[PDB]
């Protein structure tokens, strides 16, 4: 709407919910949406783990840079940026560096294991990050290395 | 004549371009690869 | 310290408490999945544990939530913006009650009457005065200025209004019960709770240091008890107990979370279970 | 129990059982369900409903299945606009437009 | 406060404690899904907060849960005449150990031996008696009647059975160690834990009033310490220490949850973690 | 209690604390889904409450995790010297900070000067000494050997280094402020926290006996305060304050977990939320 104000709209992502006036249970309406969501998350993560991401090849003058999410140039016209923002954009394009570390998967019931992970930055909304966190939690709930399983 | 209106609209105001950047989590297949074959267990009786 | 509490403090305090609770939940969530390895826990936390988004607060680094805490605290209590940045679209018409106080009342604050007939000393949970001159039964000797609630034990040579072992009023007054000349001593002990919280005192010690380093004029380092007593004494008189509770909860939770971000340990229950 | 009649409550329970079995479970003859369905008419309605309530009440508590449901139900509650619903609506002659938006 | 405990109290108390823990868990799960809606927190809780399906509960409202709590409390502690057939109390085969006690022993109860040889006064955690006449060593001066457990500190002119600083018996007795003249004092401080829990005292004060209003003739408002002492003194002697703990847990948890449902604040750990 | 602590203690202690936390979480999870029935709770826990898997330990029985605790405890606190020192210093793997201490300081440990001018008596969080002779103002009368952090209250005829009511140094020293004659008294009360965790003291008492029955020549039953003081005094001279915290957390968490596996009650927060 103005110079430094950027607004993200809440577009509908998951459709669910059955309305029955005879029973007035909000808890029942939430369960119907949640159950449909649980099946969709389970379908996406079945027999699959998230390993593939877009990137920029590590050249001689730069490190690994992520290009995941909305292209930065789409924003040029979607936000109608002035020259200051357009100048700023290449700076924030180069700060999107992929991080590497180790994490712990599983819980007290399934078990505990350490694996190698990556943290790839991307451009998007905040609900996107919540959904991705849920998907990662669903996919890695039962992960075991060959050493641990053999032992 | 009568108007049907809502309350409590939720929207996100970012105030900066660097706030559009978030993070995900991936698997590092370079050092934690995916197994292609289950371990084969051969058992005998005692 | 000196500070100016604005009329909108009960509403800003709710946003501050929600921010603090979300930060604590994220801290424990990241603490659960740290895989011991080459990277230190500070590096692991600084990369994932600061990404929290709520109305008017869109940080992605612990520096961001530290800045947000600074802004909300400055606005709510110190000489600061009477009107917060995104207060308009917050829609804080209805507020969530804060958890009840759990701080033990070891040192309790009292003030003698103008007569000057008493010499008062402090103990771990009790007060005792010595009569400088003759005193008649049935007169005021003490009164508490810092509200307190709980049981009463070990009452000697004085009377406290209580039924079933529980104090009737939140501000008891001690009254002599027997004609007691020639330098008598009266003792009043309490198993009671005072405004404040008991856990996370280590975090408070460094949080207050940080936010007295930033606001070096208005705030000085001190103990939790003195800080809470001054904060309560600076509250406006025309205020209910429902809003003062939120104000005090935020006033103590901000230093606790600020010091919590420094030492990457757990969180108190009264902060996390908001 | 209070919301409907005994027969209607039994039918609602059967619908819920079928939905639960279809949403998560894979196909297989439910031994207990078949036993209860086959011999339904050997009991009065009150005692049959009491047995069904006992079955539903054996699993009550804070357990991993419940927390998994809560983790999604707390996202459905906190983001109504994403899932396509509104909590309530208001009707009036003269709306007072909010200047904030 | 007059009341009788029927012989099936542990079975009643298991169901009561399970109900209280479930209500507390639902309460906490609700506080984290409020916001982003046009509904007071009280109305939000009164909608989805009370939905627990247990045998004997015939409503999905906090009023139904409080009615069930009333019924269970009446049967076990006030009248051993009515037995509740609605709940699944007949078909219980085993009970679960309740959480360990956490209440600090500040005012500890002792009974002086006959003969008026000593004067008893109470301090924050210590009992000091004075010898009105000459008494030889080797005879007891005080015995505690309200069980405590913990370490002993600052013992003077007395002997208490301990190994490594930890008290051996659950009911320690204080005896003289060296013969002493009259007018001297002997002290005994304890870092002990008494029966009952400590947290939730604010919710106890407002719940005991509620259930004293409902049960006008049997229960009166009173402090937690006196209530717990009387409830323990009314227990039958032929009872294993596992059953009495289960009885006392519900005895203290019912008022706490009753006051919890009024002021929609957090929950104590011993109620949740059952 | 005689024991020697090597320089690999933090690495062993991190694994031990993680194992204790996992076992506590497993116990609570199995406790919240226990339906009363023919099988008792002890049998129910033994079947699916000891099956916890992680790096190194691979046992599916409570005896297995008991033996894992035994192995870790012996390797950390009773084995003489594991490796040459440089092997440990060059370790790169990092650990996680333990929760902050919450044990109240009641019997604070202090030592008198070589002169013998004063006599020391203890109370609750209070040290009071009397002068046998006349001593000049401005000299040390008592120093604290057990580290302590927190506020200071009720100081008479003595001065301590504090700003805003909060102690500045971890080992405060008490000095005279005014010239005094013989037979006077100087007092110093403290609202502070010492090394250790206050909750779960009942489990410690029965776990220390369990792990003393095995290491009979090295470990003997004693109070928690004495145990923690001896463990702190037996730490190696050269160690950072970060590593000693982990060592002490494991040293106290092993007995409480051993006792918690016996009495199937809840686990304390400082063990559970590691």
């Amino acid at each position: 709407p103005e110079e430094n104000v950027y607004i993200l709209l809440p577009i509908q992502a998951y459709t669910g919910g059955v309305i029955d006036r005879r029973d007035a249970s909000f808890s029942n309406f939430a369960y119907s949406i949640a159950s449909k969501l649980m099946m969709e998350l389970s379908a996406a993560t079945h027999n699959k783990i998230f390993t593939d991401y877009t990137r920029i090849a590590a050249s001689a003058l730069g490190p690994e840079i992520s290009t995941e999410g909305m292209p930065l140039f789409s924003l040029i016209e979607s936000l109608e940026l002035t020259e200051a923002e357009t100048s700023r954009l290449p700076v924030i394009q180069d700060s999107m560096v992929i991080q590497k570390s180790t994490a712990t998967v599983g819980n007290a019931q399934q078990g505990i294991s350490t694996i190698n992970i990556k943290r790839v930055p991307f451009v998007g909304s905040a609900f996107q990050q919540v959904i991705d966190q849920l998907l990662w939690e669903y996919s890695t709930t039962s992960l075991t290395t060959k050493e641990q399983r053999r032992q | 004549y009568v108007a049907v209106r809502i309350s409590r609209f939720q929207l996100e105001v970012l105030r900066d371009l660097h706030d559009l950047v978030r993070s995900r989590t991936y698997l590092d297949v370079s050092k934690s690869p995916l197994a292609t074959t289950p371990i084969r267990v051969v058992e005998y009786v005692r | 310290m000196n500070l100016e509490i604005n009329n909108f403090a009960p509403a800003i305090s709710s946003i501050g408490s929600q921010l603090c609770s979300l930060s604590a939940q994220k801290l424990l969530t990241c603490r659960k999945q740290y895989g011991n390895g080459a990277k230190s826990f500070e590096e692991f936390y600084a990369e994932i544990g600061g990404i929290i988004g709520m109305m008017g607060i869109n940080s992605q680094t612990p520096s961001g939530i530290r800045e947000a805490i600074y802004r909300l605290y400055q606005s709510a209590f110190l000489f600061g913006d009477i009107f917060p940045e995104s207060f308009g679209i917050q829609n804080t018409q209805n507020i969530k009650p804060p958890p009840g106080f759990t701080a033990p009342a070891k040192k309790l604050e009292v003030v003698l009457p103008q007569g000057g007939a008493f010499d008062l000393i402090y103990n771990n949970g009790e007060i005792r005065v010595t009569t400088t001159r003759n005193v008649q039964a049935g007169d005021l000797v003490c009164t508490v200025t810092f509200p307190i609630q709980g049981s009463v034990i070990a009452t000697r040579n004085c009377h406290v209004n209580e039924i079933g072992g529980q104090l009737t009023t939140t501000r008891p007054e001690i009254i002599a019960s027997v004609p007691m000349p020639a330098r008598t001593v009266i003792v009043a002990s309490f198993d009671a709770i005072e405004i404040g919280y008991g856990e996370g005192d280590d975090l408070f010690a460094i949080g207050i240091a940080i936010l007295s380093n930033r606001f070096n004029g208005q705030i000085t380092p001190m103990s939790r008890h003195n800080y809470m007593t001054q904060m309560f004494a600076n509250l406006p008189a025309n205020m209910s107990e429902r809003d003062s509770s939120a104000v005090l909860h935020f006033a103590q939770a901000a230093p606790v979370v600020l010091g919590m971000m420094e030492r990457l340990t757990g969180a108190p229950k009264w902060v996390l279970d908001y | 129990p209070t919301r409907y009649g005994t027969s209607e409550s039994i039918d609602k329970f059967k619908i819920a059982w079928e939905n639960v079995e279809s949403v998560l479970n894979m196909e297989g003859n439910d031994f207990v369900k078949t036993i209860m369905y086959a011999y339904e008419d050997n009991f009065p309605k009150k005692d049959f409903y009491m047995m069904l309530k006992q079955i539903a009440s054996d699993g009550q508590g804070a357990h991993p299945i419940a927390a998994a449901i809560d983790q999604l139900r707390t996202i459905v509650y906190r983001e109504p606009e994403r899932f396509g619903y509104i909590d309530s609506v208001i009707l009036t002659h003269n709306p007072d437009v909010d200047t904030a938006y």
